[PDB]
């Protein structure tokens, strides 16, 4: 199937504290690889997974200097968009990057992404024809002038399709064990009365990879979202991960109700019944 | 705008008194980042917890695991303490062991 | 391979 490199950048302002902090992490599909943190003592771009420990010194060299030279420019980016928002130096603020690449089965470059949020909103994103920008208010307006001017989405452009697939087939190959392998998820059910008159069943994904997940619960072969509770996907923390769905239900009526799950490790997908 | 924590604690694997395992705190969809998370073994904070580096969603909203390896048993009571900008006080989530 | 981000001045 089809695969995906990204890293994602945490800037956050701290007043009167001294400098921003700068959080940069790098995932292939859903596993983790990288992490940078300005706080730390190392300040050195970190292996997070065992098939990148063995890149060389040339590597580690390139990736911590160009991920502190990004946290200085995020940290003159803060003080530039205090300017185009007439904002305080008083305050937190927080900017947030993402950029990466998907590919497909055969390797080949599919999409690429380079997108900017300011304090937990869209601020610049580059568009899927990786030629233009979007600009969400009057201040990313300014910043998409100067952009356009200066050509970097011909830079981005060039280095999504290039040097982002090209480094996203090289780790595919070194983490081949650990990332293109499939676990399905394995599924059971929960039953718990509340009253006299109700029960919650509760249907449960657990160990699966990757993340991308559907669970959901009928009656009587109807979809239904009416008293349900899907909980956000989350790590078990060993590489795996879990997720459930609960549905409130009336005593004795339990069997009307099925849980249905779908995953890519499936070939065809699950259903639960109590 | 401010976006409060979904916030999960459970175990790695399904909980067997006696038998070893990892106790989680999930937290996810917020902002600002800024953010605490303790767990608690019986009301008291637990010494030593690892977490995450930082990440994002793409909605931009952030998520952190906070977890330390533990053996439950029949009696202890276990909890996460979540301490955020959007939340008067810390929500304090006892461990359930089906959710 | 972390992105160059010497241009991505605001």
């Amino acid at each position: 199937g089809s695969h995906s490199m990204r890293y994602f950048s945490t800037s956050v302002s701290r007043p009167g504290r001294g400098e921003p902090r700068f959080i940069a992490v790098g995932y292939v599909d859903d596993t983790q690889f990288v992490r940078f943190d300005s706080d730390a003592a190392s300040q050195r771009m970190e292996p997070r997974a065992p098939w990148i420990e063995q890149e060389g010194p040339e590597y580690w060299d390139e990736e911590t200097g160009k991920v502190k030279a990004h946290s200085q420019t995020d940290r003159e980016n803060l003080r530039i968009a205090l300017r185009y928002y007439n904002q305080s130096e008083a305050g937190s603020h927080t900017l947030q990057m993402m950029f990466g690449c998907d590919v497909g089965s055969d390797g080949r470059f599919l999409r690429g992404y380079h997108q900017y949020a300011y304090d937990g909103k869209d601020y610049i994103a580059l568009k899927e024809d990786l030629r233009s920008w979007t600009a969400a208010d009057m201040a990313a307006q300014i910043t998409k002038r100067k952009w356009e001017a200066a050509h970097v989405a011909e830079q981005q452009r060039a280095y999504l399709e290039g040097t982002c697939v090209d480094g996203l087939r090289r780790y595919l190959e070194n983490g081949k064990e650990t990332l293109q392998r499939t676990d399905p998820p394995k599924t059971h059910m929960t039953h718990h009365p509340i009253s006299d008159h109700e029960a919650t069943l509760r249907c449960w994904a657990l160990g699966f990879y990757p993340a991308e997940i559907t669970l959901t619960w009928q009656r009587d072969g109807e979809d239904q979202t009416q008293d349900t509770e899907l909980v956000e996907t989350r790590p078990a923390g060993d590489g795996t991960f879990q997720k459930w769905a609960a549905v409130v239900v009336p005593s004795g009526e339990e069997q009307r109700y099925t849980c249905h799950v779908q995953h890519e490790g499936l070939p065809k997908p699950l259903t639960l019944r109590w | 705008i401010q976006r409060t924590p979904k916030i999960q604690v459970y175990s790695r694997h399904p909980a067997e008194n006696g038998k070893s395992n990892f106790l989680n705190c999930y937290v996810s969809g917020f902002h600002p980042s800024d953010i605490e998370v303790d767990l608690l073994k019986n009301g008291e904070r637990i010494e030593k917890v690892e977490h995450s580096d930082l990440s994002f969603s793409k909605d931009w909203s952030f998520y952190l695991l906070y977890y330390t390896e533990f053996t439950p048993t029949e009696k202890d009571e276990y909890a996460c303490r979540v301490n955020h900008v959007t939340l008067s006080q810390p929500k304090i989530v006892k461990w359930d062991r089906d959710m | 391979r972390y992105p160059l981000t010497f241009g991505w001045c605001f």
